[PDB]
């Protein structure tokens, strides 16, 4: 209180898409929520919006760059059911300095206190976490969340990210709350990764093709139809990783693995 | 230059591209000798090193005051970890200066774009010592600071470790001379205003009180951060002009003396004597002022109270004020003193605004000293900028010395020719 | 990382920014963070230039990382070639834009711009200064004459070119005059200067030379050993830093030449050095840091021409590192091969030397430790730029070597009164009125220790101390000081 | 020398999909070389049933001089004779990917090892977030961007083809090409195709063999040919590696703006 968690994962695994749905879970449990796009493509909460809303660089812009004119809820913008929304922005592709970017855009939403008065705050962050201000989120969170597949590549990043998670530990709050599996039928490789690290699932989401049809509807999962094939079920999963958020979380004590080991253990 | 904006009579025009300024890293040059038991460490490239020993290794020290931890290429790698890295070269540098009371560890470009999170360093460092070495930290790096914006990020390091107190108190911010802070006090002193402090302060360990009852003088422009992180912790910040010259460094007074309530036939018998001799010590370099055409290009925020000054007391006629930044709420007061029409432009396209000058052709051109001998060549006469921020400038008294330091070069033209 | 109080080298691009500037027609377009134009200062400043450094920087600040920072660099290059119009584009990052790698040297050659575009590759955080200007003038030079004995036969004077000298290298304004009229004398010619005053167009004349004179080989020996191995343009090696030094870089480029046959009285240093009043400077003990060419050159000067001992030796170039342990080796030292300015204060110290010819970082060390000092190397500050012509090569720059290497020393008389009588209310011990300014050791033995004449006391405590290990000795007193002399 | 460059959605399958080309392309007959440009360095894994050191440790260990370096010490041979290269980088969460990766780039240029062989693959992350994952663009000759049918991965390909447009104003580089990969159906590319002026070049649906060949550390043509769908995955590899030396052509395309692909897609 406020519960500060962070998304982390391999690339594309459903971090945006799960962040969404799991923001739009606790509100509907009551919460009032925040949530913080991390990435240069500001692809975050647009199912929470129904819309690409300005970034914090852009409203920055707007102002010049001048701190002591800036207004708080200017990068604010509501959605579903109320959950505040806020996306960093960054440079286009292939230039500029992105990690600049996403970590001067953590600092800056701290310094407002933006972290305080609300519930839950939720930091939505790329895949490849290629460097410090990517990494940003982690110095304010209470838990990190990772999400993954039951494939090789996946669970590989995951491990790599778990690193992470206990460097920084080293010198901030921040714990391992547990794994989202995604896209996946069975869990035979990530529990098998689960076992050797100490890491738990918290959640375990289907390849459902209604959660991809969302994204193209500009919506979260809990305004698709109903009698849609899947959607009751993932609707279900995303409230109760929310509720496990709230009642049940526990910081995992969790050692990652060397590349050499992860490689010999993950297979058949 | 884009669509022009208008405050006070005023014209604000922004200007974008290539600028010709120092980053925030410089403040070491001064600070280091305001507060001896201080150490700089910057964290950073060999081009920072080059550039604070460029500036001040001019002189001889027997005894290093600053330094940089050169950023390897296992360290961008990630092959070695940053934070005993710092750890490690922390270590060692105390070792060649045991002395130290207060550790700056200094933000530069790339210690900020990949985000090298210094601060929790400084916290994680203060805590290994705590009765021996405080360790900080501040960004002077250039894409984020200009110049004299890296006091404003050392100060609001200090901020929270100031003591917490609600006396009586009026609190002086910004760099002083140490004759100008004594004078100050021993005026402020007079009012009836006993209890007066500066921030920062001579040693980095006495650090003044803060909390509700502080009254906060600003007596340099640049403190936009440490101003509002001052106003966090209880402290009154009066608005006020910034004391240069007569007209300036009066009204400075009078906001503090206002604030304490101090009667006003108590503040003129103190003020008359000084202003009178003031107004006497100042006409031979009006004589040589007046009428002159003055050009500043964007260096300290300095600009505008300097313009102000040298036009409305020294008659110096103002054909481009510019400035790195503009805080127009600080700058306020400042902009209602100056005179009707006077063009400001903040930021700055180096090459057009050369142009601008060489089609003016300046009697007096502010610049920096990447264009202050090119400039002479072209038979236009300079005044280097940074002078500015080592002299001592504050208060009624020094209203004479500031204006001497643009009539010298003027001077010096005509003795040598 | 790596503490520094003091950097020997700037960053590669600054030495990119030496070759630029010291030659005419050739502009540098710089991707830099805003604040990286204090370079400018070290030529409007230390080099007290009348015009702007030929460099445009894209100064881009952290709003910029949130847009496109390689349309920024585009952008300033194309006003750079529109408004200063020059034969040749440099193109290069500093160490902050090095991160963003936005390859802006690339981009140039794919602009279609019609003039010569080098595109710079200086890694900042491996390489330093001299090497950034070496391979700056390499790249360039071999960019130009890619695609591309006599003198005797053609009837004309032999011709050289002098390659190395550059702004912010040391009094290299003055070396190339000294020089240049020496060889006029020897009756040989100059071809072409350069990077110093040269423009591309002159360096398009580099293999008309009989010749190649390899100056400053910090900045000009990779471009030597390629116009070698594409033109047969032999160079000298020998740099003309002293008098024997001189002599021998005369007799050198005869021989490359192809002439016959420089006497040494050309120089007033043998008959100043010669002269009694140079007795007492036999044997002083001395400390020598720098760059390689000059540590070299100053090593044989104190050992050869001065009288000195060399007792501390050492350089910041490792690419000089060899020759300076071969140098070392002669003088019967091990070098110090450092850029930790902690690691060479800390050598001086312990050797205890009467003088320290260096750098300006090693005043620092002197200063702290009241040992009298002179700069021979980079780096520099503007007190070594001065206005009065002032080599370090060739006949009048040995000159200049015995007036500036003797100065800080105290004088004749003085020391010899200061050794006489120790009880003086004004000449006191540690004074030097020429410069016009106002493992227990027992109580016995530290008597014994005053009594020794200051500069040489920090050796006298070093070998007694050496000397009580050496033995069985414990303590110190009064007559182990006095073994430890007939010791050694 | 053929360079292709790959780029698209993180997690998309690029890794997956390069190799397996590299492959393809070998079995033409076909000397290649690919490149893995992430600090995960997990591109040639396939390739070499094993992690390869990657360029950025054999620099540490000769202290980062690397003119003591040959393309013997970090260029390592796989399947069917196709070297591999790692360039690596930093732990996630530290120091600079984008640095390193632009490193790693520059060293294999100056050891020529662009020109001295038929197909260079460079396998880029997902998120260009800055100028080091851009490098391989001034040496490629195209640009392949990995799609799937869904709103996300279609919208990064947009962002990448804005950033190819940019680059090909003063590179070489052009694209190639569309590779939709992990979909039963096309109908949201094609609708992006037809409006952007890109087209597909090749199709992978969702094959758990593929997915199995990671685990099993080895490309698809050493999968058992029975199991469901690997012949077909074989088949379409080696078909798109025979367009890209036969059938490849510069496509005139220019992305949409950020409005009107989120209006376009969806239903
Ligand atoms: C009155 C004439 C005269 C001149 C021109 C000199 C120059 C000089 N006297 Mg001196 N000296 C003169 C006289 C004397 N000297 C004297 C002593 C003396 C000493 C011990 C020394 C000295 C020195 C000098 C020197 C060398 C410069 C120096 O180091 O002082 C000059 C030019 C200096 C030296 O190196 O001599 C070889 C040195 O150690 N002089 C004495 C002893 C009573 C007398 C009368
Ligand atoms: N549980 C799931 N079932 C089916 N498809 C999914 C699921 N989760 C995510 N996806 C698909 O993955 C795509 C990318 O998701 P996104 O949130 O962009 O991932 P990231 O944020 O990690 O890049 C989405 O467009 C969606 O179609
Ligand atoms: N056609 C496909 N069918 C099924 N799974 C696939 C397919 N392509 C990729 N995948 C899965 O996606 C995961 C991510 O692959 P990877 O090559 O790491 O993507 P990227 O390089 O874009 O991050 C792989 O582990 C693989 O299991
Ligand atoms: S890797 Fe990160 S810190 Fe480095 S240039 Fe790219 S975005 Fe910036
Ligand atoms: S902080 Fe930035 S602008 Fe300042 S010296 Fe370092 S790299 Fe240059
Ligand atoms: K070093
Ligand atoms: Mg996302
Ligand atoms: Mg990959």
């Amino acid at each position: 209180g406020a519960l500060v968690i962070a998304v982390y994962g391999k690339g594309g695994i459903g971090k945006s898409t799960t962040s969404s749905n799991l923001s739009a879970a606790f509100s509907k449990l009551g919460k009032k929520v925040l949530q913080i796009g991390c990435d240069p493509k500001h692809d975050s909460t647009f199912t929470l919006t129904h819309k690409m809303v300005p970034t914090v660089i852009d409203i920055l812009e707007e102002v010049d760059f001048h701190s002591e004119e800036l207004r708080p809820q200017d990068f604010m913008f509501e959605g579903f059911n109320g959950v505040q929304c806020v996306e960093s922005g960054g440079p286009p592709a292939g230039t500029g300095c992105g990690g600049y970017v996403t970590g001067q855009t953590v600092k800056l939403l701290k310094e407002h206190h933006l972290l305080e008065d609300t519930d839950v705050v939720i930091f939505d962050v790329l895949g490849d976490v290629v460097c410090g201000g990517f990494a940003a989120p982690l110095q304010h969170a209470n838990y990190c969340l990772i999400v993954t597949a039951n494939d090789f590549d996946s669970i590989f990043a995951m491990n790599r990210i778990v690193a992470a998670i206990n460097a920084k530990a080293k010198n901030y709050k921040v714990r391992l709350g547990g794994v989202i599996a995604n896209r996946s039928a069975e869990l035979d490789q990530i529990e098998k990764f689960n076992e050797k690290t100490g890491l738990k699932t918290m959640a375990h989401f289907r390849n459902v093709d209604a959660i991809r049809r969302s994204r193209l509807k500009k919506c979260t999962i809990f305004e698709m139809d109903p009698e849609e094939e899947g959607v009751l079920e993932v609707q279900n999963e995303y409230l109760s990783l929310a509720k496990k958020m709230i009642d049940n979380v526990e910081p995992l004590e969790a050692e990652p693995l060397k590349d050499r080991e992860i490689f010999d253990l993950l297979g058949f | 230059l884009g669509s022009p904006e208008f405050m006070s009579g005023s014209t604000l025009l922004k200007e974008t591209g290539p600028r010709e300024v120092f980053c925030g890293l410089t403040s070491i040059v001064w600070l280091h000798r305001r507060m001896p038991d201080a150490f700089f460490l910057v964290v950073g490239s060999r081009t920072c090193a080059h550039l604070i020993q460029s500036a001040a290794g001019v002189m001889i020290f027997a005894e290093p005051r600053f330094g940089t931890a050169i950023l390897e290429e296992r360290d961008l790698a990630g092959l070695a970890d940053a934070h005993e890295e710092l750890d490690r070269v922390v270590k060692s540098l105390l070792k060649r200066r045991p002395e130290i009371r207060t550790l700056f560890l200094v933000g530069s470009c790339p210690s900020e774009v990949i985000k090298i999170d210094l601060s929790r360093a400084a916290e994680r460092l203060s805590s290994q010592f705590n009765g021996q070495v405080r360790i900080l930290n501040y960004s002077g790096s250039g894409i984020e600071t200009t110049f004299t914006q890296g006091e404003d990020g050392a100060l609001k390091a200090l901020v929270p470790l100031m003591p917490s107190s609600q006396e009586e108190q009026l609190l002086l911010a910004g760099t002083l001379a140490n004759p100008v802070e004594d004078r100050l006090k021993t005026i402020f002193n007079r009012l009836g205003i006993q209890k007066v402090e500066s921030f920062p302060p001579r040693e980095s360990t006495k650090l003044p009180a803060i909390g509700p009852g502080t009254k906060v003088l600003l007596a340099q422009p640049y403190l936009t951060d440490t101003a509002r992180e001052l106003k966090d912790r209880g402290a009154e910040i009066l608005q006020a002009p910034f004391p240069l010259g007569v007209e300036g460094s009066q009204l400075w007074i009078e906001a503090a003396a206002n604030a304490f309530k101090i009667k006003k036939t108590l503040v003129d018998a103190t003020l008359e004597p000084l202003i009178t001799r003031a107004h006497k010590a100042l006409k031979p370099y009006v004589e040589q002022l007046s009428g002159k055409k003055l050009f500043l290009l964007p260096e300290s925020q300095l600009e505008i109270p300097l313009a102000r000054f040298l036009s409305n007391e020294c008659g110096m006629k103002l054909i481009e004020v510019g400035v790195p930044y503009l805080n127009r709420e600080m700058m306020g007061p400042e902009l209602d003193l100056l005179p009707q029409n006077t063009r400001i432009v903040e930021g700055q396209h180096v090459e057009k605004q050369l142009d601008r000058v060489r089609e003016h052709h300046p009697d007096l051109v502010v610049c920096g000293m990447g264009l202050a001998n090119p400039l002479e060549a072209e038979g236009i006469s300079t005044k280097w900028s940074i002078e500015m921020v080592f002299s001592p400038i504050h208060g009624i008294d020094q209203a004479s010395d500031l204006a001497e330091l643009f009539a010298r070069p003027l001077h010096r033209q005509n003795l040598l020719n | 990382m790596e503490l520094t109080l003091w950097t020997y080298e700037g960053p590669p691009h600054i030495g990119a920014m030496r070759i630029a500037t010291s030659m005419k027609g050739l502009h540098y377009v710089l991707h830099a963070p805003q604040g990286d134009t204090y370079a400018d200062l070290l030529f409007t400043m230390i080099e007290r230039r009348g015009s702007r450094p030929p460099v445009t920087y894209t100064t881009f600040q952290a709003r910029d990382l949130g847009g496109d920072t390689a349309e920024l660099v585009k952008g300033h290059i194309f006003e750079a070639v529109e408004r200063f119009k020059p034969e040749a584009l440099l193109v290069g990052e500093s160490c902050t834009a090095e991160l963003i790698q936005d390859q802006p040297g690339s981009l140039a050659k794919g602009m279609g711009l019609n003039i010569p575009i080098v595109s710079l590759e200086l890694p900042a955080y491996s390489k330093k200064e001299n090497w950034g200007a070496s391979e700056t003038f390499y790249q360039l030079i071999r960019g130009l004459l890619k695609e591309i004995q006599s003198w005797q036969e053609e009837g004309r004077r032999p011709r050289v070119n002098l390659l190395g000298p550059s702004l912010l290298g040391f009094r290299c304004r003055d070396d190339v005059l000294e020089i240049q009229k020496i060889l006029g004398e020897n009756g040989i010619d100059i071809n072409v200067i350069a990077p110093l005053g040269a423009s591309p167009s002159d360096l398009m004349r580099l293999p008309k030379a009989d010749a190649n004179v390899c100056l400053y080989p910090e900045i000009a020996e990779s471009t030597c050993l390629w116009l070698e191995r594409n033109f047969k343009t032999p160079f000298t090696k020998v740099v003309p830093i002293g008098v024997k030094a001189t002599q021998d870089f005369l007799e050198e480029l005869y021989e490359l030449l192809g002439m016959e046959v420089s006497n040494s009285d050309q120089s007033k240093l043998p008959w100043y050095s010669k002269s009694v009043d140079s007795n007492y400077l036999t044997g002083k003990r001395v400390f020598i840091f720098g760059d390689g060419t000059h540590v070299l050159a100053a090593a044989r000067i104190a050992n050869e021409e001065l009288g000195f001992e060399v007792v501390g030796i050492g350089t910041y170039s490792r690419e000089m590192a060899r020759k300076v342990r071969a140098a070392a080796t002669e003088l019967g030292l091990e070098a110090l091969i450092t850029n930790d300015y902690l690691e060479v204060e800390e050598s001086i110290k312990e050797c205890a030397p009467e003088l320290v010819l260096g750098t300006q970082m090693e005043r620092h060390s002197a200063k702290r430790l009241g040992i009298p000092c002179a700069v021979i190397s980079t780096p520099m500050h503007v007190q070594d730029v001065p206005a009065r012509y002032s080599p370090q090569m060739g006949w009048e720059g040995a000159n200049v070597i015995f007036d500036d290497w003797v100065h800080p020393l105290m004088m004749g008389l003085e020391e010899h009164l200061i050794g006489m009588f120790r009880h003086d209310f004004e000449f006191t011990d540690g004074h030097q009125s020429h410069l016009g300014h106002l493992i227990h050791w027992t109580s016995e033995g530290e008597s014994e220790l005053a009594k020794i004449p200051f500069f040489v006391r920090g050796k006298v405590r070093r070998n007694t101390e050496k000397y009580a290990r050496q033995a069985g000795c414990r303590e110190i007193d009064g007559e182990t000081l006095l073994d430890a002399k007939a010791h050694f």
